[PDB]
């Protein structure tokens, strides 16, 4: 049963990592989809300047890289 | 495979980041890029952000590994089987099937946890059928285009 027991926790150990690689990964796709973006002001905004958009994406393909590697890190 | 113009779209968005122009992002640019859309990372975040992209291991962001980080995005082999590794935590069954209401307990309640509206946009993003269930399978082959 404790052989039943701890490979829960250490299981357990990986729930929030494995959440946070999921919810980088959905934020990362949502960039290119979202009603968040899809407004007067960012049409205009993505027509002026289209680096800000992608800078924003940037930092979160930056940032679904390092959850997904501390998702490896918990196996 | 990369156009010349989506190229020079890479260059637009690096040149921003490498505002000296020195060639290279450090974790004072991209912090500083960062904040300025009302962001705040740590400074350790910035370092294993750029750690993850950093091929040489002098601590910086050149514009080839910056291309590459962004052609790639999550398109990649080692990304689909860990995404759908992520999910199956959430799967006792097995079968590569979670329920909405438990995937909508999980988004909001561990790790930086969405709101309200990011996991109903989530939610409406994967078509539910039958007994609520979604195919996260289906979903993790649709986030990685
Ligand atoms: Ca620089």
């Amino acid at each position: 049963k404790v052989q039943e027991q701890h490979r829960q926790k250490h299981f357990e150990k990986r729930r929030m990592p494995a959440a946070n690689l999921i919810q980088a990964a959905w934020r990362l796709y949502s960039t290119d989809m979202s009603r968040a973006y899809l407004t007067a002001t960012w049409y205009k905004l993505d027509d002026i300047m289209p680096a800000v958009k992608t800078v924003i994406r940037s930092i979160r393909i930056l940032k679904f890289l390092v959850a997904k590697r501390k998702f490896k890190e918990t196996l | 495979q990369l156009t010349e113009e989506q190229i020079a779209e890479f260059k637009e968005a690096f040149s921003l980041f490498d505002k000296d122009g020195d060639g290279t992002i450090t974790t004072k640019e991209l912090g500083t890029v960062m904040r300025s859309l009302g962001q705040n990372p740590t400074e350790a975040e910035l370092q294993d952000m750029i750690n993850e992209v950093d091929a040489d291991g002098n601590g910086t962001i050149d514009f080839p590994e910056f291309l590459t980080m962004m052609a790639r995005k999550m398109k990649d082999t080692d990304s689909e089987e860990e995404i759908r590794e992520a999910f199956r935590v959430f799967d006792k069954d097995g079968n590569g099937y979670i329920s909405a209401a438990e995937l909508r307990h999980v988004m909001t309640n561990l790790g930086e946890k969405l709101t309200d509206e990011e996991v109903d946009e989530m939610i409406r993003e994967a078509d539910i059928d039958g007994d609520g269930q979604v195919n996260y399978e289906e979903f993790v082959q649709m986030m990685t285009a």
